[PDB]
RNA sequence: GAAGACAUUGUCAGGUGG
RNA sequence: UUGACAUUGUGAAGAGACAUAGUUUC
RNA sequence: GUUCUUUGUAAAGUGCCUUCGAAGAGUCGAGUUGUUUGGGAAUGCAGCUCUAAGUGGGUGGUAAAUUCCAUCUAAAGCUAA
RNA sequence: UUGACCUCAAAUCAGGUAGGAGUACCCGCUGAACUUAAGCAUAUCAAUAAGCGGAGGAAAAGAAACCAACCGGGAUUGCCUUAGUAACGGCGAGUGAAGCGGCAAAAGCUCAAAUUUGAAAUCUGGUACCUUCGGUGCCCGAGUUGUAAUUUGGAGAGGG
């Protein structure tokens, strides 16, 4: 895939140690900078998409307005006390309502607060808050569990789910023109 | 007369003590458009004048079909200088009565 | 407020008194210079929904172009014509800054235009901090890199999967995809 | 709601929904008690373009489904001409 | 996207058990203590059938079986469980 | 003065065509 | 080199189709 | 860490009931021409023509009529790493 | 006759500003050919080199008129991967992506569109003083063809 003239377009990263570096003394300077706080804000759980991924789940951008008010605080605050927030997503399941709370919850109960006002405490901070709040992929099922039987087969049913699904119409336009008669 | 207004009410308020009406009410035209537009569609005018030399036209041709909508006296004055010399301004290209002394 | 009085009656600009006033217009915008300038709009809440405020500093210039393509003749001219105007007020006017524009008139040799300049040496704008970030000085001549929104546009700039090809820079994507990329230890 | 399969005609997992606040982004075009005085105001004053009229005197003698047409043909589709023209025969009804 | 159906033969079927109640599991024929297994979770999302396997009763969860593959499970005395 | 809704200008489609 | 769109206005009659009367084909 | 000022009958947040909730046009979109893209029965862009709607409108990579569903709010805009 | 206003003008008018160089990187515009396709012509080399405009220390893009079609995700940019996959093309040479996922970095927001209407509350400028990267006062003036406060769809405003 060399026809054209590639030999002055090559990007070769001799410098990927030593951006590391500068990374790293970027991270210490903004943290020093930031020194009490965690230099992280606390991001919630998400169940992706793309059902080749749904199993997992996957740490997003910003936990919702709806599950704050139901922490029972504003966004406004949240923001200041190291708290992201997304607006235009939306929560349609609970269990992830309700796990999303209950890492504010966590958080709020996990962390102290100064006054605008000072007197300024020994703090002796934390680098990251990922760490202490991690990400956790739920359970399913206990290990263990006693069988039950059904006696359908469990390939059945999806055969002929498949051919209800590809005959609907036609079904519906059975139903339909003996419906319409007379 | 505002600044003489002031310099009055704030020792009416400091010594009087008012809500800041210890001064009283004022009766005056109205004369920003989006003023008098506003107050039609409440029906908060009693006479409504209208300038006929404005080139941008646009601002102006729906005005007397509003009035008329809205039962309100309209009236097309000729200059608009004319009403600009009872807002002191250059133009103000309406002005309306709302609220008069009896 | 008068605003939605103007903005739903110049939506109709087949009317018999729309069109009769774009017959005047016209008339006068041929007869007056090429570059101009009108002291107060033609359209006045269509300036004020794109950043006017009339106040002292920004400015508003008038403006004709050609109609019809690159003529070299069927080269089609990837410039937008608000464009070009933008372009051609920006050099007349140098120090102002433009800060976008829009259409008034047309006609079958020529469509005018109308162009929002600001005169960010001027104090009110240097102060006034919702308009203080066209004094920093990467605005320098917006309009010929583009930066208006028929120069977005025109870059194909908007998101999406259609403008995949110029989402980012066009040059820029086309250097990150015709670009070989090699690591210390290869993969 | 779901099945609790992979495949149906609401396939998929199955789990407790919450019917979210509906948002103010979808709610447009529910325009006003203002607006629509509004409009129908700019409409009687600004009157009516020729093409307008040419519908509406095609409506009067030779029927709607040509000025269908035209208006397709003038504008590019049928869901705005369906509408255009529908709203032409209101304003027919509301002269008289 | 749409196209991720990697494969599972009955074979393999217990590497998923770590090590260690590999055998707890296996001296067990308890059809009321049965061990759980999740293809989804493990990242298989079809079962097809090429093994033999014991006769122990053991869970499985997953989408896409094949009919030897339920009928030895069945056979075991096990289930399927056709989540999504 | 001539000319005037044609011209023309901007854009499209035939015949011819080193 | 010919035809089409718009630029592109106002007029009076004739033939007309429509609600005495305005809407448009020549 | 200090030190002097006092804002402040200002300003902000907080729930419950009610009424409204304005939301960008020669632009969106359609045709045709030329260019461009990996984009193919027509993605993007520019020109010319026609040119809208507000319980609306765009988008859903195969045409095209119809009906649903999902997600979004355009034609105005700023900004670190 | 006199005089408000509009528009258009001149001044060695008071005060200000732009050009030009540089140009590795960056945003745009215009835009070829050799070569390659056993040859040849749409094609490829190339949306490149050259030419022209315009900027900064980074620029550009950017808080969705998005990707999706999944229990749904959630601004942008870059990297690994998707993948040399899909798609394209005298299905020839060859050209050639994107979402999802992991990681880095992580910041949100503003205008028009409300009448302050029991008070343009806004602002440049001149002048005088002052603790001067500016404040207070007086004055000519801009401005209602709309300066400030409020509100930006995530919401929100009026009322109680």
């Amino acid at each position: 895939h060399f026809r054209k003239h590639w030999q002055e377009r090559v990007k070769v990263h001799f410098d990927q140690a030593g951006k590391k570096v500068s990374r790293r003394n970027a991270r210490a300077t903004r943290a020093a900078k930031i020194a009490p706080r965690p230099l992280d804000l606390l991001r919630p759980v998400v169940r992706a998409p793309t059902v080749k991924y749904n199993r997992k789940v996957r740490a997003g951008r910003g936990f919702t307005l709806a599950e704050v008010k139901a922490a029972g605080l504003t966004a406004a605050y949240a923001r200041t006390i190291g708290i992201a927030v997304d607006h235009r997503r939306q929560n349609r399941n609970q269990e992830i309502f309700d796990a999303n709370v209950q890492r504010l919850k966590e958080y709020q109960s996990k962390i102290i607060v100064f006054p605008r006002n000072g007197k300024a405490p020994e703090a002796e901070q934390v680098l990251s808050a990922a760490a202490t709040f991690p990400i956790a992929q739920p359970a399913t099922d206990v290990e263990a569990r006693a069988v039950q039987d059904n006696g359908e087969s469990a390939f059945r049913t999806l055969r002929l789910a498949r051919s209800e699904k590809k005959f609907r119409g036609i079904r519906e336009k059975r139903a339909r023109e003996k419906a319409e008669a007379e | 007369e505002k600044k003489e207004r002031l310099t009055k009410e704030a020792a009416a308020v400091a010594e009087g003590k008012s809500k800041q009406d210890a001064s009283p009410k004022p009766y005056a035209v109205k004369y920003g458009l989006n003023h008098v537009v506003a107050l039609i569609e409440n029906k908060k005018a009693k006479l409504v004048l209208i300038a006929n030399d404005v080139d941008p036209i646009e601002l102006v041709v729906f005005l007397p079909a509003l009035c008329k909508k809205m039962g309100v006296p309209y009236a097309i004055v000729k200059g608009k200088a004319r009403l600009g010399t009872l807002v002191n301004q250059k133009t103000s290209a309406v002005a309306a009565l709302t609220e008069v002394r009896a | 407020g008068a605003y939605k009085y103007l903005e739903e009656l110049q939506r109709k600009k087949q009317s018999d008194v729309l069109r009769f006033l774009q017959r005047v217009r016209v008339w006068e915008y041929r007869q007056k210079n090429v570059i101009h300038r009108a002291a107060r709009p033609t359209r006045p809440d269509k300036a004020r929904r794109l950043g006017y405020k009339a106040k002292q500093g920004f400015v508003i210039y008038r403006v004709r172009v050609r109609r019809g393509n690159r003529k070299r003749n069927e080269l089609k001219y990837q410039r937008s014509l608000r464009a070009t105007a933008e372009e051609r007020v920006g050099r007349r006017a140098a120090n102002l800054r433009v800060l976008n524009s829009y259409w008034v008139n047309q006609d079958s040799t020529y469509k005018y235009f109308e162009v929002i300049l600001v005169d960010p040496q001027h104090k009110a704008i240097r102060r006034d901090a919702r308009y203080n970030w066209i004094c920093d000085p990467v605005h320098k001549h917006r309009e010929a890199r583009g930066l208006t929104a028929t120069g977005k546009k025109s870059r194909g700039i908007n998101k999406g999967h259609k403008f995949n090809n110029t989402k980012a820079g066009r040059r820029k994507t086309w250097k990150r995809q015709n670009t070989l990329s090699l690591w210390r230890y290869r993969k | 709601v779901k099945t609790g399969i992979a495949i149906g005609l609401n396939k998929g997992k199955k789990v407790t929904s919450m019917t979210p606040a509906p948002k103010i982004s979808y709610k447009k075009g529910a325009a006003s008690n203002r607006t629509k005085f509004v409009r129908s105001l700019v409409r009687e004053i600004a009157g009516l373009s020729p093409y307008e009229r040419r519908l509406i005197d095609l409506i009067r003698n030779s029927g709607e489904k040509r000025a269908r047409k035209v208006a397709k043909k003038r504008l590019g589709s049928f869901t705005r001409a369906k509408a255009k023209v529908e709203e032409m025969n209101n304003i027919i009804a509301a002269s008289r | 996207a749409h196209f991720w159906k990697p494969v599972l033969n009955l074979d393999k079927l217990w590497t998923l058990i770590p090590e260690d109640k590999r055998d707890q599991y296996l001296k067990s024929a308890s059809k009321e203590t049965a061990p759980v297994i999740d293809t989804l979770a493990a990242g298989y999302g079809k079962i097809l059938g090429k093994g033999r396997i014991p006769n122990v009763p053991v869970i499985v969860k997953a989408r896409f079986v094949s009919k030897l593959a339920e009928e030895k499970i069945r056979a075991a005395g096990g289930v399927v469980e056709l989540i999504a």
